[PDB]
C-alpha cells in the first residue's frame, strides 16, 4: 500500500531499461522491471504502465500544461523540440526569452500544410501570384550543418545521422552531398523530402510503404535522394523571417544540384484556377500523389498548419476516386475510447461462381477500422452481434480463405454487410490472400441496399489495379 | 499416493529391515 | 530458540538435524536432485529481489 | 550535486496525476498542477541558495 | 531544510417523457 522510490529512481531505472534493450541485453530489463514492481504500490504501476506506453490520458492539452508553466513555453518548445532546455532556461516565471528563432543542431517542428478547395484558391492566396509544386511520396527531412559536422531530424524531432551520416567518412547520402555545397557555405539549415531513387530508370520509387527508404538496404541499386524545398539559415543569417521568395532566391547560391542524391523542387508561378486544375490532372496522369500550393509572400512558422501552405490531392475531391463494395467477413476489439464493440473489421472480396449460382468461396483484401461514427458502429455491432463466430486457427472456416491475417470473430458471409471503401491505390502484400491491399482505407458507407451476393469479385479487382497501375485516382477534374 | 517417501518422490516407503523375528 | 525442558532439542535444532538428515540420504540415494535451504524471519537479507 | 527529484516521492506525481485525471473542468486540473509545480519551485530556492551554477529544473517531472 | 512534506502538504429546457402503461388492467 506504501512505495518506497524517488522520481530519480524511476528515471534510473527506465534509462537503464532502454539503454538494455539498445544493447540486447534482456536479463537486466527483467532486473529494474523487478525492482520497479517490488518497491511500489499499484496506482504507482499503474501510472508507470502508462508511462511506458507514452499514453496518460490525463484530458489536459500539453499547450495547456506548457502555458502553465511559463507565459512562453510552446514557442521555445516549437523551436528546441527539447524538454530539457524549456524547463532549464524558463525556470524562473518572471524572466522571460528576449527572442527565439531557430538555432543550429536544434530541431524545429516542421511547418505543415493545409487541404484547399479549389474554388476558393485565388481567395486563399490574397489574390496575387502563387507557386505550384509537385507532392513527393517520401520521408521528411531537416538538415543542420556546420563545417564537416551534419545532422538531421525527422518530422516530429527524431534523430536520424546515424542512417545518413554525420562526416563524410560515413552514410548513405554525406559522403556524396558533401561536396554539393558552395565555397562560401559552411553553416546550413535546410528542409526537404527524402526519396528513393532508381539510377537504371533514372526515376524517384514512391515510398507508398515498400523498398525502405526508411532504412536503405545495401544490396538494392535503388540510393536515397534529397529534395530541398526550404533554407532557414545560411552563415550566420536566419532566414525564417523572410519571404519564401528570398528564401527561393537564396537556396539556388547554397549547392549545386547533382542529378539523383540532391536536388531542388521546382516552382511554378500560377495566378488562376484552371492553372491549378491542369497541374492537377498532370499529376493524375503521372501517377503522383497530388500538388502543393505557396504563397511567395509567406513566412516560416513553425509547427503551424493552413498558413501559407496548401495541398490538393485527388482524394479531396468529391468523385474523382474509384470506390470499392467489399463485405466484412471479420471483426476485431476496439482499444480504451471504444473498447465493449467491434471497431475494426476485416473484408474480403468473392469468388466468380459457376453461372446461375451464389458465391461460395471468398478473398480476403484489407482491414478498415476508420470512417464511422460511434452511433453507427453500435447500430453494426447490434446487427451482427448475433452471427460472431470464434476463429480458430486449427479449423478455419472453408467459405473464408485468409492469408497470414486472420480475425478474432469471423461471420458467415450469407449474414453479413456490404461497406463501401475509399482507398489511395492498391499496392501488392502479403498477408492477404488477394495478394494486395488498400492505401490508406476508410469507410464511405455501410450500404443497406446492397445484398452480400452483388459483393466484387476477384476479376473486378484485378481489372481495377490493371486499370491506371494501381492508383485509384485516374479520371481528370473538369470545370 | 499413501506411503510415498517424502525424500524421493515416486518411490514407496521401505520399511526398515528387520531380521529375524522368532513367533 | 527456546527449549521448554532442560533435557529437549529446540525447533531449531531439531529443524537443522532434520536437514542434515535428508541430505545424507539424497548424497547416497539420488546425488543428482537439487536442495536448497532458506531462512526467513531475520535480520540480514541476501536475495536476487533484495527483499 | 543536490536535486529536487532525489527528494520527491514518486507518489506525490502519482497522486496529481489521479487528481488531473478525475477532474471536471479545465480549471481544476490547471489548480492542481499549479500546485505541484509550485511547490516543487519553492522547494528548489529554499535548496540551492547558497550554489551558484545550478543544472536543476523540473525536467524529472516533466 | 525543512523537507518536502512541509512544501507539498498533500440554463436550459426541460425535458419530459410521459410512460403510460398498455396493460389490460389499465
Ligand atoms: O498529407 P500531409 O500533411 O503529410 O502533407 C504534408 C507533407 O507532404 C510532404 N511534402 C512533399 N512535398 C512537399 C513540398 N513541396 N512542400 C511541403 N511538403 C511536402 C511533407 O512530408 C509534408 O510533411
Ligand atoms: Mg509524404
Amino acid at each position: 500500500q506504501k512505495g518506497s522510490l524517488t522520481i530519480q529512481q524511476v528515471n534510473d531505472l527506465l534509462d537503464s531499461i532502454a539503454s538494455n534493450n539498445s544493447a540486447k541485453r534482456k536479463d537486466l530489463i527483467k532486473k529494474s522491471l523487478l525492482q520497479l514492481i517490488t518497491q511500489s504500490s499499484a496506482l504507482e504501476q499503474k501510472w508507470l504502465i502508462r508511462m511506458i506506453i507514452k499514453d496518460l490520458k490525463l484530458g489536459v492539452s500539453q499547450q495547456t500544461i506548457f502555458s502553465v508553466f511559463h507565459n512562453d513555453a510552446a514557442e521555445l518548445h516549437n523551436v528546441t523540440t527539447d524538454l530539457e532546455k524549456v524547463c532549464r532556461q524558463l525556470h524562473d516565471p518572471s524572466v522571460g526569452l528576449s527572442d527565439i528563432s531557430i538555432t543550429l543542431f536544434s530541431a524545429f517542428k516542421p511547418m505543415l500544410a493545409a487541404i484547399a478547395d479549389i474554388e476558393h484558391i485565388e481567395k486563399d492566396m490574397k489574390h496575387q501570384s502563387f507557386y505550384i509544386e509537385t507532392k513527393l511520396d517520401g520521408e521528411r527531412m531537416q538538415m543542420h550543418k556546420d563545417g564537416d559536422v551534419y545532422k538531421y531530424f525527422s518530422r516530429n524531432g527524431y534523430n536520424y545521422t546515424d542512417q545518413f551520416g554525420a562526416s563524410p567518412t560515413e552514410g548513405s547520402l554525406t559522403p556524396f552531398i558533401h561536396n554539393a555545397f558552395k565555397a562560401d557555405i559552411q553553416i546550413c539549415i535546410l528542409d526537404g523530402e527524402m526519396m528513393a531513387y532508381n539510377p537504371n530508370t533514372q526515376t524517384f520509387m514512391q515510398k507508398g510503404t515498400k523498398f525502405d527508404i526508411k532504412r536503405m538496404v545495401e544490396d538494392s541499386d535503388l540510393q536515397t535522394c534529397y529534395c530541398v524545398f526550404d533554407v532557414l539559415m545560411v552563415n550566420n543569417k536566419k532566414l525564417g523571417h523572410e519571404t519564401l521568395r528570398k528564401r527561393y532566391e537564396i537556396l539556388s547560391s547554397i549547392f549545386t544540384p547533382i542529378p539523383g542524391r540532391i536536388e531542388i523542387v521546382q516552382k511554378t508561378q500560377a495566378h488562376t484556377k484552371n492553372e491549378v486544375i491542369d497541374a492537377l490532372n498532370e499529376a493524375i496522369d503521372k501517377r503522383e500523389e497530388g500538388i502543393m500550393v505557396k504563397q511567395p509572400l509567406s513566412i516560416y512558422k513553425p509547427d503551424k498548419r493552413g498558413e501559407g501552405w496548401l495541398k490538393i490531392k485527388p482524394e479531396y475531391v468529391s468523385g474523382l476516386m474509384d470506390e470499392l463494395d467489399i463485405l466484412i467477413v471479420g471483426g476485431y476489439w476496439g482499444k480504451g475510447s471504444r473498447g465493449g464493440m467491434m471497431s475494426h473489421f476485416l473484408c474480403a472480396v468473392a469468388e466468380k461462381p459457376p453461372p446461375g449460382e451464389k458465391p461460395s468461396v471468398f478473398h480476403t483484401l484489407s482491414r478498415v477500422g476508420s470512417g464511422c461514427t460511434m452511433k453507427e458502429l453500435y447500430d453494426l455491432g447490434l446487427k451482427l452481434a448475433k452471427y460472431w463466430k470464434p476463429f480458430h486457427r486449427k479449423a478455419p472456416p472453408s467459405s473464408i480463405l485468409c492469408g497470414t491475417e486472420k480475425p478474432e470473430v469471423y461471420i458467415e458471409p450469407c449474414n453479413s454487410v456490404i461497406v463501401q471503401i475509399k482507398a489511395a491505390e492498391i499496392v501488392p502484400s502479403d498477408m492477404y490472400k488477394t495478394g494486395c491491399t488498400l492505401r490508406f482505407p476508410r469507410i464511405e458507407k455501410i450500404r443497406d441496399d446492397k445484398e452480400w451476393h452483388e459483393c466484387m469479385t476477384l476479376d473486378d479487382l484485378e481489372q481495377l489495379r490493371g486499370k491506371a497501375s494501381g492508383k485509384l485516382a485516374s479520371k481528370h477534374l473538369y470545370i | 499416493c499413501p506411503g510415498e517417501s517424502l525424500i524421493n518422490p515416486g518411490f514407496k516407503s521401505k520399511k526398515p529391515a528387520g531380521g529375524v523375528d522368532f513367533d | 530458540f527456546e527449549s521448554q525442558s532442560e533435557d529437549e532439542l529446540t525447533p531449531f535444532d531439531m529443524s537443522i538435524q532434520c536437514i542434515q538428515s535428508v541430505y545424507i540420504s539424497k548424497i547416497i540415494s539420488s546425488d543428482r536432485d537439487l536442495l536448497a535451504v532458506v531462512f526467513y524471519g531475520t535480520e540480514k537479507d541476501k536475495n536476487s529481489v533484495n527483499f | 550535486s543536490q536535486t529536487v527529484a532525489s527528494h520527491v516521492p514518486f507518489a506525490d506525481l502519482c497522486s496529481t496525476l489521479e487528481r488531473i485525471q478525475k477532474s471536471k473542468g479545465r480549471a481544476e486540473k490547471i489548480r492542481h498542477f499549479r500546485e505541484f509545480l509550485d511547490s516543487w519551485r519553492k522547494f528548489h530556492d529554499a535548496l540551492h541558495k547558497n550554489h551558484k551554477d545550478v543544472t536543476d529544473s523540473f525536467y524529472p517531472a516533466m | 531544510m525543512s523537507g518536502w512534506e512541509s512544501y507539498y502538504k498533500t440554463s436550459g429546457r426541460d425535458s419530459l417523457i410521459f410512460l403510460v402503461d398498455a396493460s389490460k388492467a389499465m
